[PDB]
C-alpha cells in the first residue's frame, strides 16, 4: 500500500465531542420517554383485558358462580402468558448463538515517565 | 480517536513543545523526519522496555493517519495522549432511539433529527463530520458496530 | 417429536401452578373477597403478559440487528 491524505475535518474534535456528549444525553431522555409512555400503555391495555368486577346486587350462589367463573379466567390468562413466555425464552436462545456469533465474526510505559526520562528536568509542564 | 484528538487540542503549547524536544530524540537521524519501528525500538529499549518487531509496529499502526508506516508529530501527540464511556448494553439501548425506522442502521435524517432535538445551533457541518467520523465503511450510515467506536469513551 | 414434549412440558407447568379453589365454607362476603382475589390475580397475570409482549418486540429489533450485524461482517 502507498500512503494517502489523513482524513480533515471542517469541526474541531473537541466540538464533535460535546455534540456526541449531547447525544447520548438526549437518547437517554427518549429512553425514559419511551419508558412513561409504555407505562401509560400497560395502564390501557389493563383496563380493557381486565375491567373491574360488578358485585353489588349478587346473591350467594351467583357469588359462588362468580367465583368459579374468575378462577377458570385465570387458568385460561396463565395459558396465554405461558404461550408469550414460550416466544421470549426461544427469542433469548436466539441472541445468545447470534451474539457468540457476532463476537467471533468480530474477533506499556506512560507519556509522564517517558517524558521524565528522556527530557529530565526540561520536563515541567508535560 | 476522537477523544484522544479532542485532548491533543487542548494541550497548551509549552506542553506541545516539551513534545517536541521529545520526538526530536526519538527522531535523531532518521532519514524522513518521522518515527520508523527502527527508531521506536531503540527509544523503548533505551527506556528498559523490550518490545517485539510486532508490539512495535502496533504501537506505530494505532495511530498512523497517512499510512505511512511511521509517526510524524501530530501522531506522536495522539500516541503521548493515548498513553495516559458507557457500557455496550447501555450503547444497545441508546442505538435504538436514534433508529427511528428500526432498520438497524443510523441514516442522515435520523443523526440531523437527534442532533437537532439537542438544541445547539446545528451547522450542515456539524452533520457531514459527524457522519463522516461514525461512517466507517462508506455506505453513508452508522451501523451497531460504528455507533459503539463512533460513542466510545463518551460520557 | 419436539411438539408432544413442548406440549406435556406446557401441561406439567401450568398443573403445577394451578391453585385448589376451596370456597365451600364462604359466606356472601367471604365470597367477595375472594371474587376481588381472584380479579387480582388475572391483573397481575395480564400485567406479566404485557411485559413479556413488550419485552418480545424489543427482541425482533435485537434479533434484526444481530442478523443485519452478521451479514455485514462475513
Ligand atoms: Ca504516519
Ligand atoms: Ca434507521
Ligand atoms: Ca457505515
Amino acid at each position: 500500500t502507498e500512503p494517502h491524505a489523513k482524513k480533515k475535518s471542517k469541526i474541531s474534535a473537541s466540538r464533535k465531542l460535546q455534540l456526541k456528549t449531547l447525544l447520548l444525553q438526549i437518547a437517554k431522555q427518549e429512553l425514559e420517554r419511551e419508558a412513561e409512555e409504555r407505562r401509560g400503555e400497560k395502564g390501557r391495555a389493563l383496563s380493557t383485558r381486565a375491567q373491574p368486577l360488578e358485585l353489588a346486587g349478587l346473591g350467594f350462589a351467583e357469588l359462588q358462580d362468580l367465583a368459579r367463573q374468575l378462577h377458570a379466567r385465570v387458568d385460561k390468562v396463565d395459558e396465554e402468558r405461558y404461550d408469550i413466555e414460550a416466544k421470549v425464552t426461544k427469542n433469548i436462545t436466539e441472541i445468545a448463538d447470534l451474539t457468540q456469533k457476532i463476537f467471533d465474526l468480530r474477533g506499556r510505559i506512560s507519556a509522564d515517565a517517558m517524558m521524565q526520562a528522556l527530557l529530565g528536568a526540561r520536563a515541567k509542564e508535560s | 480517536d476522537d477523544i484522544y484528538k479532542a485532548a491533543v487540542e487542548q494541550l497548551t503549547e509549552e506542553q506541545k513543545n516539551e513534545f517536541k524536544a521529545a520526538f526530536d530524540i526519538f527522531v535523531l537521524g532518521a532519514e524522513d523526519g518521522s518515527i520508523s519501528t527502527k527508531e521506536l525500538g531503540k527509544v523503548m529499549r533505551m527506556l528498559g522496555q523490550n518490545p517485539t518487531p510486532e508490539e512495535l509496529q502496533e504501537m506505530i499502526d494505532e495511530v498512523d493517519e497517512d499510512g505511512s508506516g511511521t509517526v510524524d508529530f501530530d501522531e506522536f501527540l495522539v500516541m503521548m495522549v493515548r498513553s495516559m464511556g458507557k457500557s455496550e448494553e447501555e450503547l444497545s439501548d441508546l442505538f435504538r432511539m436514534f433508529d427511528k425506522n428500526a432498520d438497524g442502521y443510523i441514516d442522515l435524517e435520523e443523526l440531523k433529527i437527534m442532533l437537532q432535538a439537542t438544541g445547539e445551533t446545528i451547522t450542515e457541518d456539524d452533520i457531514e463530520e459527524l457522519m463522516k467520523d461514525g461512517d466507517k465503511n462508506n455506505d453513508g450510515r452508522i451501523d451497531y458496530d460504528e455507533f459503539l467506536e463512533f460513542m466510545k469513551g463518551v460520557e | 417429536g419436539k411438539r408432544q414434549t413442548e406440549r406435556e412440558k406446557k401441561k406439567k407447568i401450568l398443573a403445577e401452578r394451578r391453585k385448589v379453589l376451596a370456597i365451600d365454607h364462604l359466606n356472601e362476603d367471604q365470597l367477595r373477597e375472594k371474587a376481588k382475589e381472584l380479579w387480582q390475580t388475572i391483573y397481575n397475570l395480564e400485567a406479566e403478559k404485557f411485559d413479556l409482549q413488550e419485552k418480545f418486540k424489543q427482541q425482533k429489533y435485537e434479533i434484526n440487528v444481530l442478523r443485519n450485524r452478521i451479514n455485514d461482517n462475513q
